[PDB]
RNA sequence: GCUAAACCUAGCCCCAAACCCACUCCACCUUACUACCAGACAACCUUAGCCAAACCAUUUACCCAAAUAAAGUAUAGGCGAUA
RNA sequence: GCUACCUAAGAACAGCUAAAAGAGCAAGAUUUAUAGGUAGAGGCGACAAACCUA
RNA sequence: CUCCGCAUAAGCCUGCGUCAGAUUAAAAUGAACUGACAAUUAACAGCCCAAUAUCUACAAUCAACCAACAAGUCAUUAUUACCCUCACUGUCAACCCAACACAGGCAUGCUCAUAAGGAAAGGUUAAAAAAAGUAAAAGGAACUCGGCACCUGUUUACCAAAAACAUCACCUCUAGCAUCACCAGUAUUAGAGGCAGUUCAGCUGU
């Protein structure tokens, strides 16, 4: 059993009464879970290149309580500032720099990026921008526990971007080593505006579902049918 | 082979050694001819309970209470409260004398008292 | 735990030339 | 009260009383079958029978028809990691019945509805493991193993 | 009535039961001893309450509510003996002088130990008494050299603690240079 | 009470818990942490107080005090001299990734002027009033003790007695009137219990 | 003062590794190989 | 034909055989605990 | 087995601590002082062995004559056992 | 590649200096750790054998108040061993 | 607490010839539970110089 | 299959009840191992009794008849004193002392073949050798160290013989006496010594 009703639910068919612990100290938390208030990128983005007024509003409101922890702030040069993080975070990725990364992005952004290629070798370049990245969307989170107010900026960024993913024996099981592709992401950023020493971070992306289907992978793949017990029988 | 650490109860040895200890209660009788149990009521201990009706104390405290500094009881402090005012007063005006002890409450014996302090014959 | 430290370097030396000859550098 | 000298009784002599008994007894659950007027409890070794039908009487103003003891013996058989006997306490169970036809159930101390009815006390750490917890998704079967991160 | 053996039916299920500080030995110095006497029993019916909820949370196998309830109940009741001890044996002091409220002497026993004796009370008088006769209060020449080596063991201990403790000084002023004052 | 055996080494969970149950069985024998000795007189950091980390992966940045552990000589400051876990990992699922801090010893923090927010030395010395402050060793000011929420968890002004919670006036009330009595002998009055018999004397020996 | 030889392992293999050729446990045995080294020098 | 069953465990018979009223009986008895004392022994007696 | 597999802690002596510094000062406390003191007089130690050498022994019948009253009674009669125990060995009985 | 290997502390030893210990409550010489009945029992008296004499038969050692020296001297002793 | 002997107070024993009660076949110089006593220069022994917790 | 079984005593002390287990038996249900929880409730049994004096010749055996000898577990009165009551403890188990193939040991009541309690075979094959059992032509111990069929009591051995010791009787020896053995005895006593079936016929794997 993997999950905690489970365990306590063996816990008590175990008699292991497990008292909880009060202590002054709690787990300090330097980002959140997911997004303030979910961008959803107008279909038909892509194909280009009164509600506008309150959506953009919302970022008017968002922006000022910004300012108000970190005045010397210019919404005009984080697009720059973004796409700078955006290219230095996916750097590490190629020589597995994760201390410097741990800068670059969130707690929740850093198990999505590594994980998956600790035992791989990635090699990523970006090769150019298409057209200015603009910030979309600025939100900004509520007084939350222990006094910890975040801000979420999204950045449309369209850029042209290079992938070649090895396996853990050198050879290639994704992407092409030069040949630059073009991709359109929404990259949230966050960064915790009372902590004194926090700094805007990558902290997700967004994926609208028009989006089209990424590059096919090299291997084929089985994916297997039902493995049933003698007694049930298979249906279609 | 015997067990020697374990603690030597009434559950062990034969009917004569199980019948013979007990746990620890204390005995409200005695014993007559054919086994018979005599129960004597003053042996058996009397609970007084006060009641409780229209009490305002209340098994905990409100958090909202100025912390004092602890100041345990002693003997002179007993005297200076309790007794040390009737002395003073007498005094002043003379009819103090020190024959007349036991009219502050002294104690000569604690014989032919229901509670003696000394030796302690009363129950918690 | 023996005190001394003649032996433990002289030991020291002796994995070094294994670790050269398990992995004999380029 | 235990743990403390009884004053001699002679013949004669006054009543021995109790102000502050130091008798402290526990009303537990049976643990088989008992009639609708038994209530059973544990209380200290050196308290009687007797001491608990005045006991209850006296302080919970129970009225108690008849009042059985037993002695419970707590296993030695454990043993430590140094291979020595671990002691489970002897206690004392009384049966108690209840007097003028009263009967007595134990009641549902821990309602299972009552301890689980979804009260909104918000904690940010266990929020946040729920929410990431609900983004985690399975990795796609046809992707392969490929890092999904990438928009590329 | 038995309901007194259980928490406010309210409570039960609650994850907590919120509740006031225990009282202190200088808050209960205020109160009168009838006062006292009346809350032992306020207390002591509480006490019985909590204990029965903690038994009744090991038979569910569930965490006790509020266990901290307990402690300080327990640290109440103790408040309560201590004061009303202190009155007692100040007014025992004063009506008598007697440090302790049961007699009893400085005694030897049969393996040469000096040990405090305490008084049992006894319907006849001691040199009548057979089974008190039969206590040997003194000890025989032949238990002089138990207790010479008695005494030489306990000196072996303390020397060896006394050395322990300098050497560990040794080895915080080695770690630690600074300290050496 | 818990009976800790001798050179019981402690850590970041608390002793009891069930993470030092784990790691502290019984059994377990390692040696001892050689701690400098500093007497509760000498001690100068609290919980709730800025200091200034001296080394570590962020020296010279500032945070508050979060816990103490006196038995080490470690202070928790939230924030800093940290690393990364994951929390609530399965099998299944590869968990929550948090930063969690690492504990600094007494040297290795200084706490920091309040005028100006910068590392300084302190000493014990006692007010004009009587009162024992730390005072900075250059230019000295009065660095107020942090104020942080009670161990117990109560806080006074959101406090409202309960059912079985006495109230203030009862509790400060004063009944006691002192008198040469012992309770026994006040409450049989109180009672108007009635004992006419006298105790015979008893033999104590 | 409490004195034990520390380079043992060194002195065992100066006898081993002239036996190192030979067969069964004589090649690694030192009391074995003791006595076989001996004989073949 | 049996063989190592020496002991036929009697209560009564360990009590008064190795009790501590019999150690105490005797001068060689005392000693006997004050043997058991020195060395430290859990159990002094039966 | 048998040999530390890492160097043990670099052994670290101040050469010029003050135990060390004021090594052999006063040695000569008779030969430069009036011979008021002797050297023997310095030496720190067992009050039976200040001043005088011997075979375990001599040791022995010494430590027995001088402090003997005032030893433990298990430690004069492992003393007094290890007296008679040399006697026999030093006298090739 | 397994089995394993490796470790530095826990403490301990020898001295010096100082003459140590111990009544929360309750229980404990009866079958100890057992609330509560006419007691009566009372301690004192060469250590021995044996290391050695190559056996063993008298014979040798373990204490009595200052390191050193007088001195292994006077002296004792199958005048042998040895003291 | 084994064993030998002893002390106290107990207990057990079908049928068959059956006068006689007896290790007849299958009620005794029997067997046996409990507690106690005798201790190594010794005890105990229907005496094997045996046994006295190997 | 039953060899027992149930109960008590003694011993033992929670040691196959519930829940859980990643531990365990050959066995990843069982579990006697681990963790938690529960449990055996007095009427049975144990635990007894005021003093002083005084009383107590007549066995048991169906106790009657007929008998005995080794001569026996079973009893009061007087006067004084005494108005009180149902406490305390044992109560569980597949269990003890052992032996480590039950090798064995273990008091009493009841059941006398069970209404209670149990399982000799992990699967296979069906060599030798080995163990036990059964059957066996003709013969019937042949060939083999040796088959089978002055009283009493213990002993090694066992069908047993033999010797030893004990012992009835017998004999000598010492002792004229009491308040711890001999003995609450008294020379008709006490103690210590000595005691000098074959053959044949018949049957058997010998
Ligand atoms: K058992
Ligand atoms: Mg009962
Ligand atoms: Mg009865
Ligand atoms: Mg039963
Ligand atoms: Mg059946
Ligand atoms: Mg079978
Ligand atoms: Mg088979
Ligand atoms: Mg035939
Ligand atoms: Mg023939
Ligand atoms: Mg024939």
């Amino acid at each position: 059993f993997k999950t905690e009703k489970e365990f306590m639910q063996h816990a008590r068919k175990a008699g292991l009464v497990i008292p909880p612990e009060k202590s002054d100290r709690s787990i300090h938390l330097a980002c959140t879970a997911g997004i303030f208030d979910a961008y959803v990128p107008p279909e038909g983005d892509a194909r280009i290149s009164t509600e506008r007024m309150k959506k953009t509003m919302a970022s008017q409101v968002s922006i000022r309580r910004i300012k108000d922890y970190d005045a010397n702030f210019k919404i005009k040069d984080f697009p720059e500032k973004a796409k700078d993080i955006f290219i230095e975070a996916h750097l590490c990725l190629n020589n597995s720099d994760h201390d410097r990364l741990h800068t670059l992005v969130t707690e929740h952004c850093f198990p999505d990026m590594t994980w998956d290629i600790k035992y791989k070798t990635v090699r990523w370049s970006f090769v150019e921008s298409l057209e200015p990245s603009h910030v979309v969307q600025v939100r900004c989170s509520s007084m939350m526990n222990q006094g910890n107010v975040y801000g979420q900026i999204t950045v449309r960024m369209h850029t042209r971007q290079t992938l070649a993913i090895y396996d853990r024996f050198g050879r290639l099981m994704y992407g092409q080593e030069d040949v630059p592709k073009d991709v359109l992401e929404y990259v949230v950023f966050e960064k915790q505006l009372t902590n004194p020493y926090g700094s805007w971070r990558m902290h997700t992306k967004i994926v609208p579902p028009w989006a089209p289907p990424k590059q096919p992978i090299l291997k084929t793949v089985m994916i297997p049918g039902p493995q049933l017990k003698p007694e049930e029988e298979y249906e279609e | 082979g015997a067990d020697r650490m374990s603690k030597w109860t009434s559950k062990r040895g034969p009917r004569s050694f199980r019948g013979r200890k007990g746990r620890g209660a204390k005995g409200i009788g005695f014993l007559t001819s054919g086994w018979r149990f005599v129960q004597i009521k003053e042996m058996v201990p009397e609970f007084v309970v006060p009641d409780l009706t229209g009490f305002k104390l209340k098994p905990y405290v409100s958090y909202l209470a100025p912390e004092s500094e602890e100041t345990p009881l002693t003997a002179a402090q007993l005297f200076s409260e309790a007794v040390a005012p009737a002395i003073e007063k007498d005094f002043k005006d003379g009819t103090f004398d020190p024959d007349n002890l036991e009219k502050y409450g002294f104690e000569p014996t604690q014989e032919g008292k229901l509670f003696q302090l000394y030796p302690r014959n009363f129950l918690r | 735990v023996k005190k001394g430290f003649r032996a433990a370097f002289r030991f020291q030396k002796e994995l070094e030339r294994q670790r050269l000859l398990r992995c004999p550098p380029p | 009260a235990r743990n403390v000298v009884y004053p001699l009784y002679r013949l004669g002599g006054p009543q021995l009383r109790v102000f502050r008994t130091n008798f402290f007894i526990q009303l537990v659950r049976p643990g088989v079958a008992q009639p609708e007027d038994t209530v059973q409890f544990r209380i200290p070794m050196e308290m009687t029978r007797v001491d608990l039908r005045n006991y209850l009487e006296g302080i919970y103003n129970v009225p108690v028809a008849a009042v059985r003891t037993r002695v419970q013996h707590g296993s030695n058989k454990r043993r430590d990691h140094r291979n020595v006997r671990i002691k489970k306490p002897d206690y004392k169970v009384a049966y108690v019945q209840l007097a003028h036809g009263q009967t007595f159930t134990f009641p549902d101390l821990f309602p299972e509805k009552d301890e689980s009815p979804e009260g909104s006390a918000a904690d940010d750490l266990y929020s946040m493991l729920e929410e990431e917890r609900q983004q985690r998704q399975s990795s796609d079967p046809r992707r392969g193993g490929v890092p999904s991160w990438f928009g590329l | 009535g038995l309901e007194e053996f259980f928490d406010d039916p309210k409570n039960w299920g609650q994850e907590k039961v919120k509740s006031g500080a225990a009282w202190t030995c200088q808050q209960l110095r205020n109160k009168s001893n009838e006062d006292l006497h009346k809350l032992w029993y306020v207390l002591l019916k509480e006490r019985n309450m909590l204990l029965t909820l903690e038994q009744e949370a090991k038979r569910q196998r569930l965490p006790m509510p509020s266990p901290e309830r307990l402690d300080k109940v327990v640290d109440s009741m103790d408040a309560l003996d201590k004061v009303v001890q202190e009155r007692e044996d100040a007014l025992r002091l004063l009506q008598t002088g007697q440090e302790r409220a049961r007699p009893g002497a400085w005694r030897r026993d049969i393996f040469g130990r000096i040990i405090w004796h305490k008084f049992k009370q006894w319907v006849i008088p001691w040199h009548l008494n057979k089974r008190y006769n039969r206590k040997r209060f003194f000890a025989l020449p032949y238990v002089d050299h138990f207790l010479r080596l008695e005494r030489e063991k306990r000196a072996r201990i303390k020397a060896r603690k006394e050395n322990l403790e300098r050497k560990k000084a040794k080895i915080l002023l080695k770690k630690f240079p600074h300290l050496a004052e | 009470k818990v009976t800790l055996p001798p050179h019981y080494r402690y850590g970041m969970s608390p002793p009891g818990s069930v993470a030092d149950k784990r790691k502290n069985p019984p059994w377990i024998r390692r040696r001892p942490v050689v701690v400098e000795p500093i007497s509760d007189e000498d001690w100068y950091l609290f919980c709730g107080d800025t200091v200034e980390i001296l080394e570590g992966k962020d020296a010279g940045k500032q945070g508050k005090v979060v816990q103490v552990i006196r038995q080490r000589n470690w202070v928790v400051v939230g924030g800093l001299n940290t690393h990364y876990r994951y929390i609530g990992k399965t099998m299944d699922y590869r968990g929550t990734m948090i930063p969690s801090e690492a504990p600094l010893l007494h040297r290795q923090v200084k706490l920091v002027d309040p005028m100006d927010r910068k590392p300084t030395e302190i000493e014990w010395r006692f007010t004009e009033a009587g009162e024992r402050v730390r005072v900075s060793t250059r230019s000295g000011r009065i660095i107020p003790k942090p104020e942080f929420p009670r161990a117990d968890g109560i806080v006074p002004e959101t406090w409202i007695d309960g059912p079985k919670d006495t109230s203030v006036e009862d509790a400060l009330e004063r009944t006691y009137v002192p008198c040469l009595k012992t309770l026994q002998e006040e409450v049989m009055e109180a009672m108007g219990i009635k004992e006419t018999r006298k105790y015979k004397k008893v033999y104590w020996y | 003062l409490r004195n034990r030889v520390t380079d043992r392992y060194f002195r065992i293999q100066e006898v081993l590794k002239h036996a190192r050729h030979f067969r069964g446990r004589k090649n690694r045995c030192y009391r074995l190989a003791v006595r076989t080294v001996i004989r073949a020098f | 034909k049996a063989r190592g069953n020496e002991y036929q465990p009697s209560n009564i018979k360990r009590k008064n055989k190795h009790g501590w009223v019999r150690r105490l009986s005797t001068p060689a008895g005392v000693q006997v605990i004050l043997r058991r004392m020195l060395k430290g022994r859990k159990s002094l007696s039966h | 087995i048998g040999i530390r597999l890492t160097l043990p802690p670099p052994k670290v002596v101040d050469r010029w601590n003050e135990k060390r510094a004021m090594f052999g000062v006063y040695d000569n406390i008779g030969i430069l002082g009036n011979f008021e003191k002797h050297p023997k007089e310095l030496i720190r130690g067992p009050i039976w062995l200040r001043g005088w050498k011997g075979n375990e022994l001599q040791r022995c019948i010494r430590k027995r004559k001088m402090v003997g009253s005032r030893m433990f009674a298990d430690d004069l009669h492992n003393l007094n056992k290890r007296i008679r125990y040399l006697y026999k060995h030093f006298n090739r009985h």
